[PDB]
């Protein structure tokens, strides 16, 4: 069966008939008890001196509003400006969300650009089963990519998920799955967060955060010793 | 000509200004990533010296791409004059429709780029996304050749690196694993004996 003439027939994207959508969950309640409380800050990102994101974190997460999301946006050239180089750690990861455009090459300049390589390239992927283009575009684009970039010296690259809602930008939940089953590290930022992004054992900053309780002495106290090297997977150090 | 046709050969040497101009060109290069490797694989210097340039004026390069090759890809794309436009990914199935360093890998890249102006192609039939089986080893799937008839039909095509499988009808192959030359393009032809007198590249 030739899925790629399907669509051409009936509108239904080849991703549609992918199937299938011990247990990792010991793993998974290691995570949630390692998690350091939701911290969040409202700062508009352009204006703001990141250098205030204290201590350097194991994982940034890059989720910048891109125009082609929306059919204040930031541009590659905007995003190719901040300086996520300043906040990262010696040895840390990045998770960069690059769209289907411009972005799969900005993207990597970026990532060049604030010093990591790329490792992975995770795809997600978007079904239509619900509801069987830009101008240089040749095909109809039905995924998003988000790359994977390191610094320093049980999970597939995909994402399954239908096509969410237009005017909905927000990305799967199950790229925050990927990343914390890596057990990269307990500092894990999330530029360009909402409300609805939050999230236990990560710190969220983005401009339309509603309310903060951001405070980097009390933030960095999650991870003062005997805690500092943990990689969020392991069950915690005892106490008194 | 419109059946296959193709030219065993080491693609380093061969003259390929002799085969005129494609409305698509297609590759899946023996891309030198760090491994002992089954095959011959190709240099980063002479990937990027191959002479691709000459194949095309107007129209489309599609580039199988993986690991550091992603990146590399890129910059052979763009030195030989296209802009990346687009990017196919094959999701690697079973015959249940089930998927096959850090993560797994459930899928192989394909850069579209795009050189000069093409006109009259049919922009937008297919989408960015192939859900097909696994044949033998680094074997892409056939409906790769559909999407690009569907967008450029009837038109000249080359692939680079091809394997006797991948011989198709308005294709002409390049590989050195293929069997011989098979040419019935009478002006294709007629460069060759003039390039190839006696029929050997070197
Ligand atoms: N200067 C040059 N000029 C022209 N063509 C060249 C070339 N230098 C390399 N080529 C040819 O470009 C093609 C590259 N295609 C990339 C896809 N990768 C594989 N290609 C072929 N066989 C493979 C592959 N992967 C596993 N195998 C297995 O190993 C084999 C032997 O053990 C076989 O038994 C398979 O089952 C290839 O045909 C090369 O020969
Ligand atoms: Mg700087």
């Amino acid at each position: 069966n030739d899925y790629c003439q399907h669509f051409v027939d009936t509108g239904h994207r080849p991703q549609n008939f992918i199937r299938d959508v011990e247990l990792i969950r010991l793993k998974d309640e290691l995570i949630a008890k390692s998690n350091t409380p939701p911290m969040y800050l409202q700062a508009d990102i352009e204006a703001f001196d990141i250098r205030e994101l204290t201590p350097k974190f194991d994982v940034i997460l890059l989720e910048p509003p891109l125009e082609e999301y929306y059919r204040k946006c930031w541009t590659w050239d905007d995003i190719m400006k901040l300086e996520i180089d300043e906040i990262a750690a010696p040895r840390s990861f990045i998770f960069l969300w690059c769209g289907s455009g411009e972005g799969l090459d900005l993207g990597r300049v970026c990532l060049r650009k604030w010093g990591y390589r790329r490792c992975e390239d995770i795809c997600w992927i978007k079904t239509n089963k619900n509801n069987p283009l830009d101008p240089k575009a040749v095909f109809q684009r039905t995924k998003e990519h988000c790359l994977m970039g390191i610094k320093g010296t049980v999970d597939i690259d995909l994402i399954i998920t239908e096509e969410p809602e237009i005017g909905n930008i927000e990305k799967p939940v199950e790229i925050f799955h990927i990343i914390e089953h890596f057990c990269l590290g307990r500092r894990r930022l999330h530029l360009f967060g909402r409300d609805s992004t939050i999230r236990p054992g990560w710190l969220t900053v983005g401009p339309t955060l509603t309310n903060s309780n951001y405070n980097a002495e009390t933030y960095a106290s999650y991870f003062s010793a005997p805690n500092s090297y943990l990689t969020g997977c392991t069950e915690e150090i005892e106490r008194l | 000509l419109f059946p296959p046709q193709w030219i065993c050969c080491d693609i380093r040497y061969l003259d390929v200004s002799i085969l005129g101009k494609f409305a698509v060109v297609m590759a899946d290069p023996p891309w030198d990533i760090h491994m002992e490797l089954p095959y011959g694989t190709l240099t980063d210097d002479e990937m990027r010296r191959l002479n691709i340039p000459v194949l095309q004026d107007d129209g489309f390069l599609f580039l199988w791409v993986t690991g550091r090759a992603m990146e590399l890809g890129r910059e052979c794309l763009n030195l030989w004059g296209y802009e990346r436009v687009d990017e196919i990914i094959w999701v690697k199935t079973n015959q249940l429709q089930r998927i096959i360093h850090w993560l797994n890998h459930g899928k192989e890249h394909c850069l579209v780029g795009v050189k000069g102006n093409p006109q009259g192609f049919n922009q937008g039939l297919d989408c960015d996304v192939i859900v097909a089986e696994v044949r033998s080893t680094s074997h892409k799937p056939d409906e790769i050749y559909g999407m690009i008839e569907r967008l450029s039909p009837g038109t000249r095509k080359i692939e680079l690196f091809g394997r006797p499988h991948n011989v198709q009808p308005n294709w002409i192959t390049l590989g050195n694993q293929l069997d011989g030359i098979h040419l019935l393009d009478p002006d294709v032809v007629a460069r060759f004996k003039q390039r190839y007198p006696d029929g050997i590249i070197s």
